[PDB]
């Protein structure tokens, strides 16, 4: 039900500090995502898109932030880029939905120490070693890991915005279900 | 990665009774978190493309009748068709989802047992427009029998012909679950107008008596 | 609910190029993964690869890798598969699939592609098999078509247009040990009407780029 103000949000956090939602204690029609010739790519994984109807979880949770256009490819299953190693990281076994749509009418991280679990965060703005040091503030080798975007109305697609939801399912009776 | 196969190759099954065709692959194909099998089951009826009949192993399709029905899991699944009927003469396949790269059984056909049905046999001599070709075609049609063996012989001068005809048999009807046969004799127009009486005699398990039709050149 | 329609049916020499395309509609399309399948004749099914009209990624099968190339174009949502240069191993039927996501089953399929490659061509010869008394047994007669000395296969038979579909049996063809097909489309009527009805066979072989269309009239005999 509630789908209209996590696709019709006002604004949207960006890819370092996404975080979730929740449909609990619904009725779920999908075809609000079926029919919406302006959605830039529409990509499920394990589960038909037309069909979600016919299925029934105890909640839905949909992770909502915004990404360069050229990287919206690295939000899948097995992806090697920046945004999935130290961003958001989707299972190797996922299963669920990764909605993308323009926004050209935002902060991501590039250094790290490892990469992330999948579905796991890092909210934190420390200055980076890259050997393991306490980095005293602006001295030598310090760097801070998080990074803008910086967009622009005008320059390439690519490098332009855009918003992404990912969608991810599920016992018990289930509690969401479609018509 | 995943591989496939299905037994067995052809099952003939009568009308009214069930039809169970078996999918063994080489890997699991459940996913543990949502407890389904990515397997599918699909229906190919003679000139047409596949239809899916079911998906998750057990599933069905919207509009497939309640007759179909998809079990098993782990590495072992079965289709069976209850209610066998006569339109349901096509080879089914089995499939995963699973991984890419997708994988397909190699298909099973499913025939139709049913009662006995005598053929019509006709005779064709050979038109006048191929009797400019220097050859000549005589043809004899078997229609709408069951079983499909059937024995045609083909006589010339009551001489009985071998080495010279070719038979032919149509997919088993979906409607009546009969097969045609057609076998064409094929001589110069040299050796055609030599004789005098061509003769398609018809033997069948549903024939009292052996069934020939002839007919003399000239006659038409 | 979408569906799917692929191009016509291609006749090519060996070594030429071939792409063919495969056109979705309907509503609902962005999440449609487009798959293609390959029927030899007579053959089973064989999963050749996928694609994501969205942003062209594309699986490809051990068997079919760099042996074929997938491609897409979201603009008028057509997925293609393409050939640089043709085998005679490639002669087949090749289905468009469609799945509403990765790793789902195929909801929808395309009317089928036939892609023949072959050197020579032979157009057919149609003779007609006229009813009579020896054609007719009871209250029913018998009459149809003779398609005879055509390479390659297929020719496709009608009769009357696609009017009359009912008890129409068209054989499977016959190889002669000439090297060339033949076959029969035999139809039966009843035999009081024949004197009022006309019965007339249209056969086309594409390859040869022939149609032709024979009337059937009866015999007394
Ligand atoms: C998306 O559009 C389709 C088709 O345009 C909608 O299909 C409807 O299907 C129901 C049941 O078959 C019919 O009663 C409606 O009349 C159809 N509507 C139309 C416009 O054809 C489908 O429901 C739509 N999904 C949404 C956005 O709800
Ligand atoms: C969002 O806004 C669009 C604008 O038409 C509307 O159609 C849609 O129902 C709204 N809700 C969702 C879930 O997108």
């Amino acid at each position: 039900c509630p789908f209209g103000e996590v696709f019709n949000a006002t604004k949207f956090p960006s890819v370092y500090a996404w975080e979730r939602k929740k449909i609990s204690n619904c009725v779920a029609d999908y075809s609000v995502l079926y029919n919406s010739t302006f959605f830039s790519t529409f990509k499920c994984y394990g589960v038909s898109a037309t069909k979600l109807n016919d299925l029934c979880f105890s909640n839905v949770y949909a992770d909502s932030f915004v990404v360069k256009g050229d990287d919206v490819r690295q939000i899948a299953p097995g992806q090697t880029g920046v945004i999935a190693d130290y961003n958001y990281k989707l299972p190797d076994d996922f299963m669920g939905c990764v909605l993308a749509w323009n926004t050209r009418n935002y902060k991501y991280r590039y250094l790290r120490h490892g990469k992330l679990r999948p579905f796991e965060r890092d909210i934190s703005n420390v200055p980076f070693s890259p050997d393991g040091k306490p980095c005293t503030p602006p001295a030598l080798n310090c760097y801070w890991p998080l990074n803008d975007y910086g967009f622009y109305t005008t320059t390439g697609i690519g490098y332009q915005p855009y918003r992404v939801v990912v969608l991810s399912f599920e016992n018990a009776p289930a509690t969401v279900c479609g018509p | 990665d995943i591989q496939l196969t299905q037994s067995p190759d052809s099952l003939a099954v009568s009308l009214g009774e069930r039809a169970t065709i078996n999918c063994k692959s080489s890997q699991s194909v459940l996913y543990s978190s949502i407890n389904k099998n990515y397997l599918a089951w699909y229906q190919q009826k003679p000139g047409q493309p596949p239809k899916l009949l079911i998906y998750w192993a057990s599933t069905r399709e919207s509009g497939v009748p309640d007759r179909f029905s998809g079990s098993g899991s782990g590495t072992d699944f079965t289709l069976t068709i209850s209610s066998l009927q006569a339109e349901d003469v096509a080879v089914y396949y089995c499939q995963q989802y699973y991984s890419t790269p997708y994988t397909f059984g190699q298909g099973t056909k499913v025939e139709i047992k049913r009662t006995v049905a005598a053929p019509s046999v006709f005779i064709f001599p050979p038109s006048d427009e191929q009797l400019k070709s220097g050859t000549a075609s005589v043809v004899c049609l078997l229609n709408n029998f069951y079983p499909r063996e059937a024995k045609v012989q083909w006589k010339v001068d009551n001489a009985l012909q071998s080495g010279n005809s070719q038979e032919s048999v149509t997919e088993q009807d979906s409607k009546d679950s009969t097969y045609s046969l057609s076998s064409t004799l094929t001589l110069s127009k040299a050796d055609y107008e030599k004789h005098k009486v061509y003769a398609c005699e018809v033997t069948h398990q549903g024939l009292s008596s052996p069934v020939t039709k002839s007919f003399n050149r000239g006659e038409c | 609910q979408m569906q799917l329609v692929q191009s016509g049916t291609e006749v090519k020499k060996p070594g030429e190029s071939l792409k063919i395309s495969c056109k979705g509609s309907g509503y609902g399309f962005i999440t449609y993964w487009i798959g293609w399948v390959r029927q030899m004749p007579g053959k089973g099914l064989e999963w050749m690869g996928i694609i994501y009209p969205g942003d062209s990624e594309t699986r490809y099968s051990p068997s079919f890798q760099g042996q074929v190339t997938i491609s897409a174009d979201k603009s008028i949502n057509t997925a293609y598969l393409q050939w640089s240069s043709l085998k005679a191993s490639d002669t087949a039927i090749y289905y468009c699939a469609g799945g509403s996501g990765i790793s789902t089953p195929m909801d929808v399929w395309g009317q089928g592609t036939t892609v023949t490659v072959v050197s020579r061509r032979l157009p057919p010869s149609v003779f007609p098999l006229a009813p009579s008394s020896k054609s007719t047994s009871g209250g029913t007669a018998a009459l149809g078509c003779l398609v005879k000395d055509y390479f390659p296969e297929p020719v496709t038979v009608s009769w009357n247009s696609g009017a009359l579909t009912s008890g129409v049996h068209t054989f499977p063809a016959v190889l002669q040990s000439s090297g060339l097909y033949s076959l029969s489309s035999v139809v039966t009527v009843p035999s009081s009407s024949l004197g009022t009805q006309t019965y007339i066979c249209n056969v086309n072989h594409k390859p040869s780029n022939t149609k032709v269309d024979k009337k059937v009239e009866p015999k007394s005999c």
